[PDB]
């Protein structure tokens, strides 16, 4: 059971499933009833009950492989503190953009752009693919 | 003419010691690799110290890039967890 | 000149648990505190003309 | 390299040296587990079998369980091996994991 | 000799968690708070 | 025992997932962010040259 | 001669995009040609090409600044 | 890798604590450089 | 004591706890630099002032980057504490100079500061190309404060590179070869030997840039004769070098993480891995001019720099393969290292293949100077360096200090920044093909929203690193003790407990020959 | 009632070359797509374009619309 | 060359070269630069730009004279100094 | 206690007091360039001076009075002084680079040519091969030097050192006496620049290369060095010897080629 | 120009933008590819229980992860060599441009014939007519014929510029003392923006570049009229 820290040069115990028998034993000190239980273990194993059978690999291994192996839910706390704190990061942009930003310019108002744009389809701004493109000259109006 | 010092009348500390060391064919500073013995039971490869324990690296064949660690410890002879050759600590001083 | 290393050699082998730095004796403090005198009020110095030199004049 | 075959008569011989002590059990087994198959139940057999020499139930039971995580998503092969080793673990009295509770989380 | 094991081998006490957070705080605040402080500086210049 | 995660892993995902849709839908839609899209299909385009 | 003289033609002296040695050369070509023309009294109109070429490739700065250096008697190249 | 129980468990309480302490740390010092902004740029 | 221990340090233990302290505090003031930058271009117009004040931040969010948080961590910081444990030498082969590395970088850093505030800062970008980093563009103290600190900066890598090469020679245990050393160990002697060799060139090149600006010497200058671009090639002759550098300790780590979290006693192709990494700081001291495609050069040059920089992705795909390979087959465990490095293979990957398309001289011509150039370098170095440096730190926490750090708060550090630094610099490709320059203050709208986007995702990182501290902090608040470790035998590092004694290896390893 | 011997080694190595090949025919199939949805289409639009271009013309609209510094 | 005298090249051999080959080479360039010394006609002064560069004052005397200024020689952006 | 033969170094306040030394060294310089006064300058330059006396001395301490410098010790020593030397040939090559540029391609500021108009070159046949012998002849007697002192002799050790230094310091006033003769200033445009900068880091070499000899040839008064060990001497001659080889570079690039 | 929300590439005006244009999409497929499978792998490696943990031989594979690179590299460098030759290939100009870079405006030349030459600054926000580009329009544009090869050499008279065209497929530095050569040929008339591209201080946001492009005749009578 109880590992210490003056202990890491002496060969210890690990539960892996590519490293199935470990270097030492789980429990290394017997009590009196674990002491005979190793005796009867000598003898046919069919003697033993399914009991002492478990009582046996206890002694041998602290988890068993499905134990091991378990599932978690870490993944639900994971995902949603990461969401809480993406989360919190909006509250900061919500901050910076009332108390930090000023207006933008007047180029982005709604009568310029409308303007802009014209004058971008007047030019013929990306007329292959990108911008021009997308509008159709003849019909005046954007391509469905 | 001569006036120079040679190292066998002025060396001194930890050099003098290693000089000295090498001149009685000892390597008590560990300047050399020790040459491995066939590593059976029989045979162990011996491991000096100066403490209870030590670290050996054992490279278990020729060439090998992995090299595996362990601690040595006094008593009876251990066996590299990769290759299993033995390895016996000898504790002196 | 005579080859007086040997003297140097039980000087700074002496058992005083003195660093190599010291170990030479009261010369040794002597010449080590107007280092670090001049090294650490030389950087309060330069913390002081940085100070004047970040504003107009 | 080796045929198949060869491979597991190797492992046989291994695990069926009478006075295989308990560091060469565990060399073996720890070494046979890094390979990319799920034992032959005659190469399990010579192990129990050697745990039984060594005197050890736990290392036989563990044992089944490496051979049940060996064969990952296959979950075929695991009743398989255990089918074909239903007679030694008859003769020699080892419990399944699954017959000690062992398999619950 | 020096002091040795977990927590011994820093420059900065870990004894208490709340000093510590203090000290942390001022540690790594400073960093951060240093490049604000100097465009602040610099905007204030002229 | 159950720990951590069995006790407060569905509450802490949900809560998690609803507040941070929540304020990021609220930033982007509800603070005046200009997000510039295209004109493409939006913006009718109006006459801009002038005497 | 030879006129109609729309630009500076390729030049495969001077092929790569690091011109300025293309325009330097027609500078001094030229006023080294102009100086030979007036000292025995000919015509400088036979320099014409190399004061087009430079004219169209070296930047006015350039030209201004070496020939007030030539008339101020600091201009470091051969003329 | 296995480690001891903590030899000075740190709460949630403690921990939204720290938590709370880090991020202002960070926080209401460059907020208040950001929020002056105007307060440096004209004057 | 506390004097003789931290100030007077001899122990590469100490002196590498130093760097990290160092490193860390630096990132701190990079971070902040770096969100100044995204505040000032998260939303069309002006918030601080011009492009002085602006360009001030932006060099100095390189050199803090760079020089004080990448660099102190990797090779000062990791390097000390892991090279003379990984070789079983009980220190580096000059522990007292192995201290003047370190303290020669808090005046550096100091004379950093120093240059931006007197005068108007040093608005140069982290190349101070002249003549705008001259006399007249840049008249005042500024530049010259900023040449120092390189120079301060230098010296400390180049006697550090000296530390390495020698230790890493000459101490090793006499039976243990050069190919029996550990990746790690191997990409901090390569990256020393490339220290060694450009950071003399570059002292070279911003001394030239010294005397231009204070003796009236004309280096750089074509009144006196001279050229601007000679101080391009002295530069970029250190300044790729110099992007390896910060690199290949990553990749040494990467290989240790992968190797460990997989279960593997070592990883697939060993002299594979050397040998791409030697080739690798071979190559990249040959493509230097692959920063300058826009300056005029001869086609022919454009024409090899082009084929000699796309070579590197030979060796360099030896090594993603080979970290794929040593997951192949592995026994995985999903920590927060392993979460660190396996985002690095993927982003690394990402951001080498766009220096792919930077290497082709006739495509270069538009991408040259725009944020598809930011977008890379920030992938290979923001979410390649950093994440092979939070991968190697939260690794090797528990053995620096003795105490674990919370997995599942780590884990949630992990998936905010890999959030926050993909929002970030991904929609930066889309600025860089479309047009927008580097190192302006303000943009055309058209490029407001990929603009407003990046922003954002900059906060996202600041909440990652905020988190980052707490989460250290718990780790020192909890005191849980580190008990057993796995893989000992294939991680020498580790085989003298947590933390391991002040004097480790005073009696040597014992290795034989056969 | 007994069950049948699987296949038993090997295994990991089986999953790999399937995956491999599975990866390779993707990423066939994903060139192929990319050559239509992208490469071919780019070509085919620049192509479309310039075909029957009129530059002239094109200039006399932009003239018309008042952009031109030059031109009235 | 053409000197044999090999074998063990020690102290010697060494001293032998010092004295018969390298410092009788140290005094016959030192006679023949003590024979083509003595001051040359210095040239007429020509403000040349790309000469004489002043960028920055220097940072001793007036600012004007470099650090081991030669009146004799070294003219300044105006010329010699009388 | 330690079975290794490798040197655990007491702690030591000498890395502080460096690391400071430049900083008030290069603060010091951004006071002289900018602010008139060289008070800092003077400061650094001395603690400076004052980190590298007491430094060294105490590796002469640990190595000739408490033999802590085994044949490991030794060998990594022998590694950091070939490496060092490594990265000053880059630093120079940097220089070299700038001159090679300049002068292989003349600007038109230049007049188009090489060496540029007005320029004046020194005339290599005079000092500057006088220079090239003096070198060479103290490469030819530091060699002596050292067979002399592998071979046991006090005398001639003291002889050929002291030779070496007289020729070194007959290098560096003829070079002072070179720089106050030459017709071309550090100011006059990029030839200027090119050759002062160069030799001037150069001539630094030398007198920093002479002042390691001298401490040589003090430490050999003293009996330090053994006919087995002496890497102080060695380091120093393998320095002398990169000087050397530097000059003839300068002197075929920028004496000779570039004139 | 740019457009909102663009991903690519402006629209080529120029052969060459076109050719760098399938370039482009030549090499990104390959990066959309190489990407892919690195990232499909790592999910491959990540997501079985089978185990292989034993020393693996890697020198069969890595003849694959060395000859595949190699070749797909060629892949890239045989058409992006092409291009830059084709770049660099002689043509004929019938018109030489001048322009140069100052803090912070470019000043252009037109000295073939006339000694024409004027500055160009950026059209400040608050002056902008309605429908005009904030940061992008120019007082005086730069009026060039179309469907004609242009040389144009770039200078600076102070500190380093770069005088860049996106829709050509242009960017050449601007360096004192140097004269950098560029070749220009617009396919289309209109109006094609570009911004400096090498940092030059405190305006280095605010010195555009804008080529009109219109037919010779107006060229000319343009060019006239600006003397
Ligand atoms: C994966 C990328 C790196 C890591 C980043 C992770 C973060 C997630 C982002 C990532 C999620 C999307 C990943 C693929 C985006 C492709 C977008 C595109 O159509 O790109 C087109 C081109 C330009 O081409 C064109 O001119 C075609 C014009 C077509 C216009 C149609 C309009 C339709 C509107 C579409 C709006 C899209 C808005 C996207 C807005 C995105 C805002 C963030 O842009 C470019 O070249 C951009 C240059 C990219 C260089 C790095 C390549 C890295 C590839 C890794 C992918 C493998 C893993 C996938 C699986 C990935 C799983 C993680
Ligand atoms: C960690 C730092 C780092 C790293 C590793 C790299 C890696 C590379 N870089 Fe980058 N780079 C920078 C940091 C870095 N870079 C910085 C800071 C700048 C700008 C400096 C400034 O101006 O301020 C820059 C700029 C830069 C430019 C100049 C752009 C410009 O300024 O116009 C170029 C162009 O050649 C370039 C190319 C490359 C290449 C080819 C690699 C290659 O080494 C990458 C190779 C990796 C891969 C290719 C992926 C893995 C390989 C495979 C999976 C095999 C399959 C791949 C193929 C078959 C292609 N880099
Ligand atoms: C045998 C003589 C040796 C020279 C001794 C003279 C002073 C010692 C200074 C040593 C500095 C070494 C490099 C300095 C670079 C340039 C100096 C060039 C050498 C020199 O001294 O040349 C003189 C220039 O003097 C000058 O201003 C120089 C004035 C002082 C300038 C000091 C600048 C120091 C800059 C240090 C930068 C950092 C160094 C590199 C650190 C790299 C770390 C990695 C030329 O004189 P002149 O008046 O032009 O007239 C000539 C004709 N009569
Ligand atoms: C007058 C103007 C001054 C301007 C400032 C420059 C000052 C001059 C410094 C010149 C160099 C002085 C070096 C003195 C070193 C003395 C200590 C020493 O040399 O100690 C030796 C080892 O040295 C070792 O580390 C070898 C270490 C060598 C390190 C120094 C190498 C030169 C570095 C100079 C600085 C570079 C500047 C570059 C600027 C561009 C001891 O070993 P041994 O000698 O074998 O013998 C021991 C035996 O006795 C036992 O039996
Ligand atoms: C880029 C990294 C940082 C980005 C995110 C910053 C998040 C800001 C956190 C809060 O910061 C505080 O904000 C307050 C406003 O909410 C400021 O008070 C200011 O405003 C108050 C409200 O008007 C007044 O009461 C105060 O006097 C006045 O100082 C205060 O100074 C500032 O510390
Ligand atoms: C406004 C501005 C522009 S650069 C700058 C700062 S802050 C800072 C902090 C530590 C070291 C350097 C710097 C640095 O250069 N602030």
């Amino acid at each position: 059971s109880v590992v210490k820290s003056e202990d890491y040069a002496l060969p210890s115990y690990v539960d892996r499933r590519d490293y199935p028998l470990p270097d030492v034993a789980h429990v290394k000190n017997l009590s009196a009833s674990q002491k005979a239980l190793k005796e009867k273990e000598k003898a046919s194993w069919s003697s033993l009950s399914i009991d002492e059978k478990v009582e046996l690999y206890r002694l041998k291994f602290k988890e068993s492989f499905a134990e091991m192996n378990r599932s978690t839910n870490e993944w639900k706390t994971v995902v949603g503190a990461a969401m809480f704190f993406i989360g919190f990061t909006a509250l900061l942009l919500i901050w910076e953009k009332h108390y930090v930003y000023g207006p933008i310019p007047h180029t982005f108002e709604e009568e310029w752009v409308a303007k802009q744009t014209k004058r971008m389809l007047d030019m013929k701004v990306a007329p292959i693919q990108g911008f021009s493109a997308k509008w159709d000259y003849d019909k005046n109006e954007w391509k469905k | 003419g001569g006036g120079v010092p040679t190292d066998e009348e002025q060396a001194t500390g930890l050099e003098r010691e290693v000089m000295l060391a090498a001149r009685k064919g000892q390597d008590p500073y560990n300047i050399l690799a020790p040459k491995a013995t066939s590593g059976t039971k029989e045979d162990p490869n011996l491991v000096p110290s100066i403490t209870n324990k030590r670290i050996v690296g054992c490279i278990c064949e020729e060439d090998n890039s992995t090299v595996i660690w362990f601690w040595l410890h006094k008593g009876e002879a251990q066996r590299c967890p990769s290759c299993g050759t033995h390895y016996k600590l000898v504790p002196h001083q | 000149f005579e080859n007086r290393v040997a003297e140097k050699q039980k000087l700074f082998q002496e058992d005083n648990g003195l660093p190599v730095h010291l170990k030479g004796g009261a010369t040794d403090n002597i010449l080590y505190r107007v280092t670090m005198t001049l090294c650490l009020g030389g950087t309060l110095y330069s913390l002081y003309c940085l100070g004047w030199a970040s504003f107009p004049h | 390299h080796e045929t198949d075959e060869e491979f597991d008569a190797r492992w046989v011989t291994y695990f069926n040296k009478p006075d295989i002590d308990a560091w060469e059990l565990r060399k073996g087994m720890n070494t046979l587990v890094g390979y990319d198959l799920v034992p032959e139940p005659k190469i399990i057999d010579a192990a129990l079998r050697a745990c039984r020499r060594l005197n050890d139930f736990a290392s036989a039971v563990r044992i089944l369980e490496v051979v049940k995580d060996k064969a990952g998503p296959h979950k075929e092969i695991y009743p398989y091996v255990i089918q074909e080793l239903r007679p030694t673990l008859n003769e020699l009295g080892i419990s399944t994991p699954e017959e000690l509770g062992l398999d619950k989380v | 000799h020096y002091e040795e094991g977990p927590g011994k081998n820093i420059p900065f006490s870990v004894e208490n968690k709340w000093r510590l957070l203090a000290m942390m705080t001022l540690f790594f605040g400073s960093g951060f708070a240093a490049p604000f402080f100097i465009v602040r500086h610099q905007l204030l210049k002229k | 025992a159950p720990d951590f995660h069995d006790k407060y892993g569905n509450a802490v995902l949900a809560s998690g997932a609803t507040f941070c849709v929540a304020v990021w839908v609220y930033m982007a839609t509800q603070i005046g962010i200009e997000w510039n899209p295209s004109p493409v299909g939006r913006v009718t385009p109006k006459e801009w040259r002038e005497q | 001669k030879i006129k109609n003289y729309q630009t500076a033609p390729f030049d495969s002296r001077f092929p790569n995009q690091n011109q300025t040695r293309n325009c330097w050369q027609n500078y001094l070509d030229f006023h080294r040609c102009e100086k030979a023309m007036t000292a025995k009294g000919g015509d400088v109109s036979v320099c014409e090409w190399y004061r087009r070429v430079y004219k169209s490739l070296c930047p006015i700065s350039w030209v201004s600044t070496w020939d007030d250096r030539r008339a101020e008697g600091t201009f470091p190249g051969k003329i | 890798i296995t480690a001891k129980p903590a030899k000075t468990p740190t709460s949630p309480k403690e921990q939204a604590i720290g938590l709370s302490v880090t991020f202002l740390s960070f926080l209401l010092p460059a907020g208040w450089v950001l929020y002056h902004l105007d307060n440096y740029k004209k004057s | 004591m506390f004097i003789n221990r931290w100030l007077f340090s001899t122990n590469h233990k100490d002196i590498g706890t130093l760097y990290l302290l160092f490193g860390a505090w630096a990132g701190m003031v990079g971070t902040a630099l770096s969100l100044l930058i995204r505040a000032e271009l998260g939303q069309p117009g002006t918030l601080l002032g011009d492009d002085q004040i602006y360009n001030v931040v932006v060099t100095a969010h390189a050199f803090v980057m760079i020089f004080f948080m990448v660099m102190p961590i990797m090779i000062g910081g990791f390097g000390n504490w892991l090279v003379p444990l990984m070789i079983g030498a009980p220190d580096m082969a000059f522990p007292r100079m192995n201290n003047m590395s370190f303290w020669l970088l808090p005046p550096s850093f100091l004379l950093l500061l120093a240059s931006s505030m007197v005068e108007a800062g040093a608005g140069t970008g982290w190349t101070v190309y002249p003549p705008l980093a001259g006399n007249l563009a840049h008249a005042g103290a500024s530049v010259d404060l900023t040449i120092f600190s390189l120079h301060l900066a230098g010296v400390s890598s180049i006697l550090g590179a000296i530390n390495f090469i020698t230790t890493i020679i000459n101490m090793k245990p006499p039976a243990m070869s050069q190919y029996q050393t550990p990746l790690f160990v191997w990409s901090v002697m390569i990256t020393a030997v490339l220290l060694l060799l450009s950071l003399p060139v570059l002292a070279a090149g911003i001394t030239m840039l010294l005397t231009d600006r204070n003796l009236n010497t004309t280096f750089f200058d074509p009144a006196g004769g001279g050229d601007p671009i000679l101080y391009q090639h002295l530069f970029w002759f250190f300044g790729h070098p110099e992007v390896y550098i910060l690199i290949l300790p990553g990749f040494g780590m990467i290989s240790h993480i992968v190797t460990y979290y997989s279960g593997k006693k070592e990883p697939f192709g060993y002299m594979g891995m050397v040998w791409a990494m030697m080739s690798i700081g071979f190559l990249g001291f040959i493509v230097w001019a692959h920063h300058m495609f826009t300056v005029g050069m001869d086609v022919d040059t454009r024409a090899y720099f082009t084929s000699a920089t796309m070579i590197i992705a030979i060796p360099t795909g030896v090594k993603v393969f080979s970290w794929l390979a040593t997951l192949h087959g592995g026994n995985i465990k999903w920590s927060p290292a392993m979460m660190w490095a396996l985002g690095f293979i993927f982003l690394f990957t990402v951001g080498g293949l766009t220096g792919i398309v930077l290497a082709n001289s006739s495509l270069d011509i538009v991408l040259h100077d725009t944020y598809y150039v930011v977008a890379h370098f920030h992938y290979v170095l923001s979410m390649g360096a950093v994440f092979a440096i939070m991968g190697g730190f939260v690794h090797w926490f528990p053995l620096f200090s003795g105490y674990t750090l919370n997995d599942t708060w780590a884990k949630i550090h992990f998936a905010i920044m890999f959030v926050g630094v993909n929002m970030t610099f991904f929609p930066q490709h889309f600025l860089g093909l479309s047009g927008m320059p580097r190192r302006y203050s303000d943009y055309p709208d058209a490029y407001t929203m990929w603009n407003t986007i990046s922003s954002m995702g900059s906060f996202i990182s600041l909440t990652a690193v905020m988190l980052m501290v707490f989460i250290i902090w718990e780790a020192f608040a909890s005191k849980r003790e580190v008990l057993t470790v796995d893989l000992t035998t294939t991680n020498l590092e580790w085989l003298n407990g947590c933390p391991p004694p002040y004097h480790t290896f005073e009696e040597p390893t014992y290795v034989n020959l056969k | 009632t007994a069950l049948a011997k699987p296949q038993m080694r090997g295994l990991l190595a089986r999953r790999l070359r399937f995956h491999i090949v599975g990866a390779f025919m993707v990423s066939l199939g994903f060139a192929t797509f990319y050559k239509f949805a992208v490469a071919e289409k780019r070509k085919k639009a620049y192509a479309d374009f310039y075909r029957n271009y009129d530059s002239m013309k094109d200039f006399e609209e932009m003239r018309k619309a008042g952009i031109f510094q030059s031109a009235k | 060359a053409a000197k044999g005298d090999h074998g063990g090249t020690g102290a010697r051999t060494w001293r032998f070269l010092t004295f018969g080959l390298a410092l009788p080479s140290v005094a016959l360039c030192t006679l023949n630069s003590w024979l083509h010394s003595g001051h040359r006609e210095r040239p007429a002064f020509i403000p040349y730009h790309h000469l004489r560069i002043r960028t920055k004052p220097f940072s001793w005397g007036d600012g004007n004279h470099t650090f081991f200024h030669n009146p004799r020689v070294n003219p300044l952006p105006t010329g010699y100094e009388k | 206690h330690q079975t290794h033969a490798y040197h655990m170094v007491n702690p030591s306040p000498w890395p502080l007091t460096g690391a400071l030394s430049a900083l008030l060294m290069t603060s010091g310089l951004t006071m002289w360039f900018h602010f008139n006064s060289m008070t800092l300058l003077m400061i650094g330059l001395t603690t400076n001076m004052l980190t590298m006396y007491q430094w060294w001395r105490d590796v002469i301490r640990e190595s000739t009075f408490q033999g802590h410098h085994t044949p490991a010790v030794q060998k990594g020593l022998r590694y950091g002084m070939i490496l060092f030397i490594i990265s000053e040939v880059l630093f120079f090559t940097g220089f070299f680079w700038a001159f090679y540029h300049s002068s292989l391609a003349p600007t038109p500021e230049l007049g188009g040519c090489w060496p540029p108009t007005g320029i004046h070159p020194l005339n290599p046949l005079e000092v500057p091969l006088l220079n090239t012998s003096v070198l060479l002849a103290s490469g030819v007697s530091i060699t002596w030097a050292h067979h002399s002192l592998m071979e046991g002799d006090r005398k001639h050790m003291l002889q050929a050192l002291f030779i070496t230094i007289t020729l070194g310091v007959y290098f560096t006033l003829l070079q002072a006496s070179e720089y106050y003769e030459a017709p071309f200033t550090i100011s006059d445009g990029v030839y200027g620049s090119t050759f002062f900068v160069a030799t001037g880091f150069h001539g630094l070499h030398v007198i920093i290369g002479s002042t390691f000899l001298i401490v040589c040839f003090f430490r050999q008064l003293k009996f330090h060095f053994t006919s087995n060990h002496h890497f102080g001497f060695e380091a120093a001659a393998w320095y002398w010897h990169f000087v050397d080889v530097v000059w003839l570079f300068l002197y075929v690039s920028i004496y000779w080629w570039g004139s």
